[PDB]
RNA sequence: AUGGAGAGUUUGAUCCUGGCUCAGGAUGAACGCUGGCGGCGUGCCUAAUACAUGCAAGUCGAGCGAACGGACGAGAAGCUUGCUUCUCUGAUGUUAGCGGCGGACGGGUGAGUAACACGUGGAUAACCUACCUAUAAGACUGGGAUAACUUCGGGAAACCGGAGCUAAUACCGGAUAAUAUUUUGAACCGCAUGGUUCAAAAGUGAAAGACGGUCUUGCUGUCACUUAUAGAUGGAUCCGCGCUGCAUUAGCUAGUUGGUAAGGUAACGGCUUACCAAGGCAACGAUGCAUAGCCGACCUGAGAGGGUGAUCGGCCACACUGGAACUGAGACACGGUCCAGACUCCUACGGGAGGCAGCAGUAGGGAAUCUUCCGCAAUGGGCGAAAGCCUGACGGAGCAACGCCGCGUGAGUGAUGAAGGUCUUCGGAUCGUAAAACUCUGUUAUUAGGGAAGAACAUAUGUGUAAGUAACUGUGCACAUCUUGACGGUACCUAAUCAGAAAGCCACGGCUAACUACGUGCCAGCAGCCGCGGUAAUACGUAGGUGGCAAGCGUUAUCCGGAAUUAUUGGGCGUAAAGCGCGCGUAGGCGGUUUUUUAAGUCUGAUGUGAAAGCCCACGGCUCAACCGUGGAGGGUCAUUGGAAACUGGA
């Protein structure tokens, strides 16, 4: 095993933990926003805005691709 | 600007919904003996309105993939 | 990274370099983007040089960065001076 | 015009038909005998078998904290004023660690793959793209952690676990900002989907500092940073055409073919999933089976063609076998992760480590294929502002007649035809100008001196000049100066000495260049085919002589040729092999005369492209040649576009 390879293993694990935390958060927000839009709620716009914020912040963190974020935003804001 | 390939051929089956198969005929030459021999290739093209009917000579143009095997779109019915 | 560099030819103890635009990751003596000239460092006890100034300037403007030897060759041919003047007075 | 040879063999003899065999070229070759040198190449084709050992991927202190060392040089005198500690200041540096980038390149192999894999030509109004370059706007305001480090605990180790503290160009909240996303109005445009540009609202998306200059209560240079836009590079998908054997493989297919909706992906799409229909492929060969990386090219042939896919370059695929994702611009990742399986090694038995189809090397297999070398000096790559570090890529040595090419092993006079071998009609003939002797030369060899190019540089230092600045440093550029070579004191040149060290292989019946003697006696043996050998063998073995080659010469294996012996070029079927026993007929093939028209075939231009290297032509450079470089020429069944209308095709 190479030293740089072991370093990359460690950094990969750390980055994976952080990324999966953030991705789960954004997925939860998107699901909540989609449910709120499907069944009209007074919290609808705030939930959609939170979902869009997290989607774009994930896209900028590279967790999802920009085109994925664009599709999510398009469908969410067309539903709402 | 750039144009896409266009073919003219007869329709040989239209049992599919909104899809017509166009038979384009060509004459490849034998590489050794040099004789001209018939060559038929069936093209799966998109027929949005079911305008084309079994038998008519139609024109098709190349498009992006539209199905598993459909790669062409009907442009006009030259004859019938 | 696009680059203008020297690809080796000739024979053992008889090098002859061509000046080629190539991606940094491409092999030396392998895939190239476009050839621009030649560089013979064992001719008449004086390095023979040939370069196409138009292509060199076009690729430098596009973003290709020469190596050490190609930079020296372009300086000797004066391509670096014209490139710098054009960039400054653009 | 640049280009094309045949011969033996069936018969008592003949002509024909017909196979068989030989003369040629080639090789990643092997073997036998032999063996001087130099240049340029080439060298595990078998077991994608298993691998000991060493090495093949790091870098950045000008992102970050901490630690080692602790200069210059602080204090008492042990009276040792030259050695002393901690109470300091503490430089050039170095490093275990976090962090950035790299590690997806470079390199190996051809197992799998009959496929849009590859080649060629197109399309994407269905696409993604870090580092690089340019432009526009910014880089504001706050925060909580955690490595490192200290301490305890658990383990053989790998490594974990608890507690305490500490940074950032690590992470996170907030503000501002879009061509990004939604909505309503537009305008123009294309090839269905649609594309372009202009307005007005809503939601939402960033960032960082580092090292320096200055007139230092504030501006600024370089690098770094965020967003948007372009360019460039790289990647992805789709399509036309081309691209292999078998029918003693004829049926195949059910996510299969299409549609609607949804999900999914950079992206279109049955890519996936629900529902509706029964479609879709196939004798123009589907399905199945066998084999195979594809190509530029390479060998051969007068050509048409046939065969091949080493080295070198492009593309694809794979990394012990199979599956999967994470990180990342980029991987489902050769020297990364997880799981399963097979296999090695360590263990304290609880658990761990690993994968040469990287470079050497080992065992094994084989007829057979290299040394566990020197160096980053040249080219290239990774990081960095840079000096610089890493690089078995690469540049070079070692080994091998394995190939091609070049030069040797002496040159001149020498009849006196010496001696000796062989044959002989016993005259002589031949080895033979061969030898000897004389004269010369040093390729080459030996010794001694001189000794390249490959080296551009980068960096550093002075000078200027362009943008911007109030100015400055810096930035780019131009010109200058010192310094950098493993090969290697190698090539090469100069001077001296000696023909002295340096010739072998096959063949001699015809093909096919070269014949005599002795021995043997259908034995021993030879042989590519016809055949040769049973007592006077140009065919066996030896000898002399001769022929063909020469550091090689023969044998074997394989491909093409000769073979018109699968015949398009370019053959045939009364008796040599070959007309179905004969009808009726489907598909296919082909088709009478004239006129008009079309322009698919046909013919003729233009444009793009057919990488480089290679074949061929010319030129130039190594003393020549091989070899190397440059410029031409050619190679398409290629694609778009304009012309012609006799012929084939359509009307
Ligand atoms: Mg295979
Ligand atoms: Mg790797
Ligand atoms: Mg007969
Ligand atoms: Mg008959």
């Amino acid at each position: 095993n190479i030293k740089s390879a072991i370093k990359r293993v460690k950094t990969t694990e750390k980055a994976e933990a952080r990324n999966i935390s953030q991705k789960s958060a954004m997925r939860t927000a998107v699901k909540n926003a989609k449910t709120a839009v499907s069944n009209n709620a007074d919290n609808k716009n705030e939930l959609v805005s939170l979902a869009v914020k997290l989607v774009d912040k994930a896209a900028q963190s590279n967790l999802i691709h920009s085109n994925k974020a664009d599709r999510i935003k398009s469908q969410l804001m067309t539903a709402n | 600007r750039n144009d896409r390939k266009v073919y003219v051929g007869k329709v040989v089956s239209d049992k599919m919904d909104k899809t017509i198969t166009v038979l384009v005929e060509t004459y490849k030459t034998h590489k050794l003996y040099g004789k001209r021999v018939k060559y038929s290739k069936k093209y799966k093209t998109h027929d949005e309105n079911n305008s084309a009917k079994l038998g008519d000579i139609v024109k098709i143009q190349e498009t992006r993939p539209l199905s598993a095997t459909k790669r062409f779109r009907l442009v006009e019915i030259v004859e019938e | 990274a696009v680059k203008i560099r020297l690809t080796r030819l000739g024979s053992k103890r008889n090098p002859f370099y061509r000046i080629v635009v190539a991606d940094a990751r491409s092999p030396r003596d392998g895939r190239i983007i476009e050839q621009i000239g030649t560089y013979n460092p064992t001719s008449a006890n004086a390095p023979e040089i040939k370069v196409d100034e138009a292509l060199a300037l076009k690729w430098l403007n596009d973003g290709a960065k020469p190596t050490d030897t190609v930079h020296n060759i372009l300086s000797k041919e004066g391509i670096m001076k014209k490139f710098d003047e054009q960039k400054k007075a653009k």
